[PDB]
């Protein structure tokens, strides 16, 4: 199992190995499917949207359903432009979206195609019908991640819909970042307990985790509404999980409509869920109601009860910045050690943030590394190991081929069922991954160890 | 009527031209035309990929101890991380093998506007150093033409560096119309620049399986088979394979053709340059095989193979006999629809008629005219303008390694005897009347199909899996196997019946709807 | 690991090895801890309490407290009557909990000690404090298992305190057996999204899975209230979830105050959460509520996303005989097959229930023992293999030597973190178990699998 | 004071019974007489287990190739069913272990009305025909002699009629006060009819470690260094012990005696019987360990073994120094209270000394048939000669006696015989110790209330704690328990 890795580190500039990212395109595809009765459309060459829906499906083991302009040699010469207006008049006559969201391949990008002239030539053409809408946002391949993707998606939701027309909602925005559908339902379940009316958005609870029924639905129950979408310049603040996932949102809906914004870390651990908390709080004056302090008591109570199998111990954790940025708190919150802490998304905020948590915490000789790989952190363990890794379905080779305690975080997961119903974030988010942790932690334990050192109680 | 239910929400410019791509077998016509291989409606819902796709994912990626090297933006690299199951084990145990990495130039920005050839050739380098690996390729993606990057000139550049082969592929994802233009690109290179160009010495019973990708064990199951009966597998193009062995794949008598629509180009090209004469492979289903190995033996005309391959035969099928009528008791007078890429639809429906299971509709992503009609209608195919230009490679005959392999005499009574020599009569030649084929199939398409027919399965795609089980109806996937396999050769009907029977009788189906409705 | 347990089997009648059961005081003292401000009090030898209260520290990581009548040898000459006289005094002084609930050992049983006499002489005597409860069941250990324990702790609450005044509560009462306190907390929360009133009792949510707040409290915050106990004798139904822990109580309320009962199964599974919800719909006229229709969705979308690792599985339960029953119903929804199921409380409705089941799912060929023990299905599985273990923590044994994917369930689990947070009734605890299940069988094919096997997507 | 703090709540007659169980050991007195063993006041939340315990869980249980059989209902086997963690591996490789195992009667209704003889016979042949062990034992529980079962007669039938020994131990939970009364039952039959039956050949150097049980590792830790200087461990009892070793315990020419408590009666008795010495073993802790060496060292009176010794000794502290520089700087100037069940009690504290800890409240669950032996005619033997034993003690080595736990504490240290729940939280709130090491059934008790509580019979779940090796294990759980960072996390930021 990876047998061509060589454990001296060789000086690697240009060759791309087992990336720690992806590229744009279903980071907007992800954020549209939290649109109620939208279709995401990818204006680029076929293979993009297959290859999107594709890895939607295989994490989330459920339908992804996505249109394309279906480029060929023909657009690659003149544009694109005849392929969208021929695709949204398929679009809205066969399938019937409420909503057509818009995203770019690096192909158009490449070609710079102006999807603001194509879509104005539609409207007027008569090709979007009445209560229709048709929105867009670029997103090409060649900058940033997939998270970059879903940013510039909220912001084109922004672009297009939010609108402030005096009549105040008395809501709170909260953009929930690039997390999954159990994350979004327990932020909104917290919400709700602390009783504050809020729009999230997106929002993909009841689109991509949903049940079956017998029927299928193209456009499943859930997604934010557009008629909640346009309110959302009407709200009193807006709450921005993650930086990198959801800034770009919050401060173009507060330009165009007046809302001002917090910025929150995602929700991962006992400071920032604490921090999370105290933002609902001091934004509403509404007291925190028992039930939330007792579930953050009660994982208090499991980090102390299971304290002795943390302390000290060597994490690598790969993924997106914002819910490794938070995790790797939580990893030092529970007493263990982030190790080789990597990114593929570029930007400085990583570097600086986890380098601070390190050196407040006296951690020295811990790697962190943004635009790093899998092929990165898999030789920098052969030159020093470690005693669990944390990262999505890619770090498996590396679990297996160094007998490394391993834990499925992030995206893509697309090799265990389930994961889709389980939070990550808030006080009940950080039970199931103490649980997790010392589980694998406890299993590799006793496997391992002679029949004579076999045991009943830990 | 179901073409007329189906045609009937389009408008009307996109039902004009989508109607020449639903076609019924009938007695009155049992080889209807169709039209085949044009570009795909915008906004129509396929299923289709591209040209990369088909070069680098499915022809050129399982090349196990060659680097293939993405020239693009990460997703086309990251979106060939395994998804596609073709197996690999190192040659001998302990060759090189690839399969668990992905390998690219990450294209940023700066590549774009100002090209990217210098971080290639960078790449070229590292990877030579890191691996020295048997040959690297270069895989261009949707950006790179446009941008300049002459990829042709930078791998030749590479290649007398590092004295290693370097082979550029122009597999922009835009050209052709689906992963078929890839397999087109991918078999000029390998005929021109790899194959032929070893010195092993041909071996006795030699054959290549062509157009197989060992998904899921397939090809290792097929040769267990072969090598049993007495055949020498000299080369599997390309699952499995080594880059020597594909070099070395001129060193055989016979090629099987498993995928006529990837590796045609080869076939054809293997047979004008060195005389080696082809036949198609059906190695799914229990009819397939058997008369794939009958055809074999006829072509080899020799008294003890033709013995073996009878007395194997027999022990094959006695040995899952008692399997083969489990199924056939659980599943017959079960209904079916199936959806593939380009290939196969026949024999899936065969094996599944062996169960008593009836196939009622067979979609297709990008087959062409001639893997529905049959080679005949070659001559009169014209190229649109959207596959024009991907270019049409011609060889000549190696006269110093061109041989006739067998003789004109037994070619004439080979075809006499029902052994179809070097041609290929197409998908639908075979299947029953009745049978309602759908060329590019779309999410529309495949409602309509299911709200009307109501089968009681509908195989297809990762797409496709969960929107057909969401309306309760069972969708093993043709592609993955879900993640199982082999599918192919003996071993793989009990396989393949075993997961389909404990598909249809998994208890949830009927629990779906609460007791309180 | 165990290599003395031979594979060919030489039948046992009176040698008990690792058994699948242990005594009835701790299911009587764990019944006490669910009732708020009570002391659960141990009549015997010391030792027995010590015990008692110690695998209850070893299964919740909480405090469990009891005091005990401390018999010493006189008491096996003069009876224990003194010894509890003088536990009170000491008791009501020093640790002053509103109610003292009495059980027995194997010692007191085997004296023949009469409690209801020593509890009205210490009444007369002026030995309970005005406003202060005593109260008392019998549970000699050489009758049944710990499940009879609790049930016998359940009738004596009744016995006691349950009082019809006339005065109609509106609630149903509804026992929920001898399960965790996340299972007590799941099945709350389903009353509540059902709209109907309740009183659960015993009620262990917040006593066993308690908060760190700093402050160590003696008698925690949750426990169902002795106001509430008392009204018990006003509601409109009783529900009693698993025969074997509850009905006793369920019947000695109706023949004590007239309040009607229903027996449910334990609600493990689809068909046994649906029977509790038609239940609660049907006694109330209530609507289902989407929030319970779609995780019911969500489970059957699971089931069937899953199904390939599920179907024909053999496999092998051991536990208590309510959860066990409920089990193996669900394991035979999934799919797969209860091969060998033992439970080691005595009782016909075990054999029964899962004899009908098997019967009707066409499964032949099991073995179903009561009275069997670990070393019974230890020499059954060298016998012939299976491809799942479930059981407490003691299967662990078994587990290791014959290469078992293993799932932790029912009492005691004493080695792993959290477990007490997480249910496993309900349509949300089904959706745990399979996770649970198809994670341990996935994680078993990937580390025997060969480098060429390998799999990214599952 | 504390002493009256902790008296004040209790009513009048428990006050006055409770009194005398709460000493202040200072340099007036400095051994103050402490009341000890006597009966547990019901109703007070007490810590103390059973005779049964103390005999079948404690002494005998260990014996890894002997089939202990609980006569009695299931829960007395269940509850030794792993929770004491004795270490065992199978001798040379290939021997028999039942360590995994628990085995019963599993008494029923009919048993207690009819008797339950018939069973407890069966259950001893099916056990000796399915393992063929070394020998059986069979252990009573509560209700055994009321029921007027004589399992000492089952016992001797059925040894007769199978060919190995079956011994009986009527170890009713209710007889003594506590687990003592457990180890003195173990001990008496273990010296009548086990030790002395062996007939293999003594060794050079050989030494017993006796009341030694290897809880996580500790006896193989202490025979890694023992062997290393170069002694031969002829028996550890019962600490990973076969059946034959405990049989050839009277090989050896020194007795170790680590719990006291449990295993004075064998040391005594082999005294008398054998002419066998014994002195204190105290392997926890590197104060305790060293002084142990060297006394065992003074007793051989060998040039090169003392040489040894000391080479050990110094290699083996200079491999340690750097981790218990370590936890001096990170545990010095803290506090502690301790609660063990019958010994121990200063080894740790010294230890916890050594690393800057001080120890305030020592509390106890219970330290403190009567059997006779003489001096075997065919095996007696002078060890060590009439006044080499007065030279040695003129010389500081307690040869054959225990001065006492108490004698050895600092001046100031108060202490509890069986402490009680109500004791430890007054304790908890006047002093405000850092830690207070436990048990399983007062760790999350005192952790609810932010202190940290490592136990001190389970060790956590690790071990060893004993030898060199063990203190570097217990310093390195106890920093990482103090520095968990979730203790200074427990107040949510909206109080
Ligand atoms: S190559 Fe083709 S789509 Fe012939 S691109 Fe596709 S591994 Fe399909 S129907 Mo995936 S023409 Fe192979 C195919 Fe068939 S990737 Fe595989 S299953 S037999
Ligand atoms: S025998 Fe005794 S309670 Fe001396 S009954 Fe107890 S394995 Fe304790 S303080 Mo558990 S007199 Fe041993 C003991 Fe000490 S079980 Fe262990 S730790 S040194
Ligand atoms: S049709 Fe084919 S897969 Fe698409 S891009 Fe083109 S070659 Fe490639 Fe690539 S980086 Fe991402 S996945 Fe695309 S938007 Fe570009
Ligand atoms: S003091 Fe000791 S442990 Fe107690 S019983 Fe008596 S010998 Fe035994 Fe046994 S079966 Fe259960 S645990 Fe008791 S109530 Fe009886
Ligand atoms: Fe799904
Ligand atoms: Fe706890």
């Amino acid at each position: 199992m990876l047998d061509a890795t060589p454990k001296e580190i060789v000086e690697r500039k240009a060759l791309r190995i087992n990336p720690a990212k992806t590229c744009q395109p279903v980071g907007a595809m992800y954020a549209a499917l939290g649109i109620h009765n939208c279709l995401p459309h990818s204006h680029g060459s076929q293979g993009c949207c297959s290859y999107h829906r594709t890895v939607l499906s295989r994490h989330f083991k459920e339908p992804a359903m996505a249109s394309t302009s279906s480029f060929t040699e023909g657009a690659s010469v003149f544009g694109g432009g005849s392929n969208i207006k021929t695709a949204v008049k398929n679009i809205f006559s066969l399938y019937n979206p409420d909503i057509i969201a818009v995203h770019t391949t690096c192909l158009s990008e490449t070609l710079g195609d102006d999807l603001p002239t194509y879509i104005s030539q539609m409207e007027d053409a008569g090709s979007i019908p009445e209560g229709k809408l048709v929105i867009h946002t670029n997103t090409p391949s060649y900058v940033g991640s997939h998270v970059t993707g879903f940013a510039n998606m909220v912001q084109g939701i922004v672009n297009y819909l939010s609108e402030n027309t005096g009549a105040k909602n008395g809501k709170i925005n909260v953009i929930p970042g690039f997390v999954g559908p159990a994350d979004m339902r327990e932020i909104k379940r917290l919400f709700e307990a602390m009783d504050i009316p809020y729009i999230m958005f997106p929002d993909t609870s009841g689109v991509l985790d949903g049940p079956t029924t017998g029927e299928y639905k193209m456009y499943p129950e859930g997604g934010t509404k557009i008629e909640d979408l346009k309110d959302t310049g009407n709200s009193d603040l807006t709450l921005s999980l993650g930086s990198y996932a959801s800034d770009l949102g919050a401060k173009t809906l507060e330009k165009k409509c007046k809302v001002p914004f917090k910025t929150l870390r995602t929700p991962i651990g006992v400071s920032a869920t604490d921090e999370f908390i105290m933002a609902l709080s001091e934004a509403t004056g509404k007291e925190v109601p028992a039930s939330i302090e007792e579930e953050r008591g009660q994982l208090i109570d499991l980090m102390i009860d299971a304290q002795q199998y943390l302390q000290g111990k060597k994490v690598a954790l790969l993924g997106d910045p914002d819910e490794i940025i938070a995790l790797s708190k939580f990893i030092i919150e529970l007493g263990a050690i982030p190790k080789y802490v990597v990114t593929g998304t570029p930007g400085m905020k990583f570097q600086k943030e986890i380098d601070a948590m390190l050196a407040e915490a006296g951690i020295e000789g811990s790697k962190v590394k943004v635009e790093g790989d899998f092929f990165d952190v898999h030789q920098w363990i052969k030159n020093e190991g470690v005693d669990l890794l944390i990262s999505n379905t890619y770090g498996k080779f590396i679990a297996r081929e160094e007998n490394i305690p391993f834990v499925r975080f992030g995206f893509p997961i697309m090799d265990r069922y389930g994961h889709y119903y389980n939070p990550k974030v808030g006080y009940k988010g950080a039970i199931r991954l103490v649980e997790e942790i010392t589980n694998v932690i406890l299993d590799k334990i006793e496997r391992e160890c002679t029949e004579e050192d076999f045991e009943v109680v830990r | 009527n179901l073409k007329d239910e189906i045609l009937e929400k389009y408008i009307p410019k996109t039902k004009k031209t989508r109607s020449g791509h639903i076609v019924i077998k009938t007695e009155e016509t049992p080889n209807p035309e169709i039209v085949a291989n044009t570009r795909t409606v915008p906004g129509i819902i396929t299923a289709r990929g591209c040209a990369y796709a088909g070069c680098k994912g499915v022809v050129m990626g399982p090349i196990k101890d060659m680097v293939h090297i993405t020239h693009g933006p990460i997703g086309c690299s990251f979106y060939t991380w395994g998804g596609r199951r073709f197996k690999s084990k190192p040659e001998n145990g302990t060759g090189l093998n690839f399969n668990e990495y992905v390998f690219s130039t990450d294209m940023q920005e700066s590549d774009i506007v100002f090209g990217g050839v210098n971080k290639l050739k960078d790449a070229i380098h590292e990877a030579y150093e890191m691996f020295h690996p048997a040959a690297i390729g270069v895989y261009a993606t949707c950006p790179v033409g446009l941008i300049g990057d002459d990829i042709l000139a930078v791998a030749a550049t590479a290649s007398k560096e590092i004295g290693i082969p370097v082979h550029a592929f122009s597999c922009e994802g835009y050209k052709g119309v689906s992963q078929s233009a890839g397999h087109h690109i991918a078999n000029n290179t390998v005929m021109t620049d790899i194959i032929g160009k070893g010195n092993k010495e041909q071996k006795k019973y030699s054959i290549n399986v062509l157009g197989e990708y060992n998904i899921g064990g397939d090809a290792w199951e097929m040769d267990r088979v072969l090598e049993k009966i007495g055949y020498h597998v000299n080369a599997t193009l390309t699952g499995d394979a080594t880059y020597e062995k594909v070099q070395n794949a001129d060193k055989a008598d016979l090629n099987l053709v498993q995928c006529h629509r990837s590796i045609n180009y080869i076939a054809e090209m293997m047979e004008t340059k060195y005389g080696i004469p082809w036949i198609k492979c059906n190695f799914i289903g229990v009819d397939g095989i058997v008369e794939t190995l009958r055809d074999m033996a006829k072509c080899f005309d020799d008294p003890e193979l033709t013995k073996r391959t009878e007395e194997v035969i027999a022990e094959e099928i006695a040995a899952i006999q008692d399997d083969l009528d489990y199924f056939k008791e659980k599943l017959q007078g079960k209904t079916a629809c199936l959806y593939v890429g380009g290939s196969r639809s026949h024999t899936y429906m065969n094996m599944l008629k062996s169960f008593g299971v009836d196939s009622l509709v067979a979609g297709f992503e990008f087959a062409h005219r001639d893997d529905y009609e049959g080679r005949e209608v070659i001559p009169t195919i014209k190229i649109d303008a959207d596959s024009k230009n991907i270019p049409e490679i011609t060889v000549t005959p190696d006269e110093q390694k061109y041989r006739v392999v067998i003789p004109e005499d037994k070619v004439e009574e080979l075809k006499k005897a029902g052994v179809p020599l070097s041609s290929y009569g197409g998908m639908m030649k075979e299947m029953h009347d009745g049978t309602i084929l759908i060329d590019d199939m779309n999410h529309h398409d495949m409602e309509v199909v299911l709200e009307k027919l109501k089968p009681d399965m509908f195989f297809a795609g990762i797409k496709e899996k969960f929107v057909i089980q969401k309306g309760g109806v069972l969708s093993k996937q043709l592609h993955s196997y879900d993640y199982n396999g082999p599918y192919a050769g003996f071993r793989g009907v009990v396989n393949f019946g075993h997961e389909l029977v404990n598909g249809i009788y998994t208890p949830a189906w009927k629990m779906i709807t609460p007791p309180w409705k």
